[PDB]
C-alpha cells in the first residue's frame, strides 16, 4: 500500500506487510512492473543494518528501509519522475537467489 | 544483465517449449548459479518455478525443468498445458544489481 496518483516531483512512501514468519531472518526486494509489462529491480537492502543498494535509475531518489519489529518494508520515492509509473511489489527473499512470495502489487501513477 | 529470446512463443497443447536467457555477466557465486524463472499468469503477480538454475520449487509440476551453463540458461516445458500461458521471466542473483529478462509470452495455439 501507499500507492496512487502523484504529480511529477512529488514524494510517496510504499509499505509492505509481511506475515507468516519473522521479518528479520530473510531479506526483501522492491521490484516494479511497468504498464508495458517490463520488470525492473528498484532496491535491495539488508534488513538488519538498514543499508540499501539500488540501480542508477533511482539512485539518490528512492530509499528502502525496514522495521524488523513491526514487520514492515518501506520504499520512500522522492522527486518522482513519469517513468516511475508502475506496479510495485516486494517479495520475501529465499535462500540466496530468489524470493519466497508475496506481494499483490500497488499501482503508482506519476502524471 | 540478461537477454531473453524468443519474445513470443506460439505453442500447441502437448508441445514442448524452450525459453533461454544469456547473462551479460556470469551468474555463478559460491558454486551456485543464481538464476531463476518466473511465470506471471495474466492478471496476477509473478510466481516462482525454478531457482538456482534447475531446482523446481515446491508446488511446480515436473513440467518444467531448468538447465544452463556459463551464460546461457534454458527453461523447458515438456508437455504444455492450458494453465501455462502467460509471460515467463528469467532473473539472475549472482551479482548486484539483480536483473530480470525482458520476458517471453507463451500463447496457446488453438483451433
Amino acid at each position: 500500500s501507499g500507492p496512487e496518483l502523484k504529480k511529477p516531483g512529488e514524494t510517496v512512501k510504499i509499505s509492505c506487510k509481511a506475515s507468516g514468519y519473522t521479518f528479520t531472518n530473510y531479506g526483501m526486494n522492491w521490484v516494479k512492473q511497468a504498464p508495458g509489462e517490463g520488470l525492473k529491480w528498484m532496491g535491495w537492502i539488508n534488513t538488519s543494518s538498514g543499508k540499501a543498494t539500488y540501480a542508477d535509475d533511482f539512485k539518490g531518489r528512492f530509499a528502502f528501509s525496514l522495521k524488523p519489529s513491526a514487520s514492515t518494508a518501506y520504499l520512500q520515492i522522492n522527486n518522482l519522475k513519469n517513468e516511475d509509473m508502475a506496479t510495485y511489489f516486494c517479495a520475501r527473499l529465499g535462500y540466496r537467489s530468489y524470493f519466497d512470495f508475496w506481494g499483490q502489487g500497488t499501482t503508482l501513477t506519476v502524471s | 544483465l540478461m537477454t531473453q529470446i524468443p519474445a513470443s512463443l506460439a505453442v500447441s497443447l502437448g508441445q514442448r517449449a524452450t525459453i533461454s536467457c544469456k547473462a551479460s555477466q556470469s551468474v555463478d557465486y559460491e558454486g551456485d548459479s543464481y538464476m531463476n524463472w518466473y511465470q506471471q499468469k495474466p492478471g496476477q503477480p509473478p510466481k516462482l518455478l525454478i531457482y538456482a538454475a534447475s531446482n523446481l520449487e515446491s508446488g511446480i509440476p515436473a513440467r518444467f525443468s531448468g538447465s544452463g551453463s556459463g551464460t546461457d540458461f534454458t527453461l523447458n516445458i515438456h508437455p504444455v498445458e492450458e494453465e501455462d500461458a502467460a509471460t515467463y521471466y528469467c532473473q539472475q542473483s549472482n551479482g548486484d544489481p539483480y536483473t530480470f529478462g525482458g520476458g517471453t509470452k507463451l500463447d496457446t495455439k488453438r483451433a
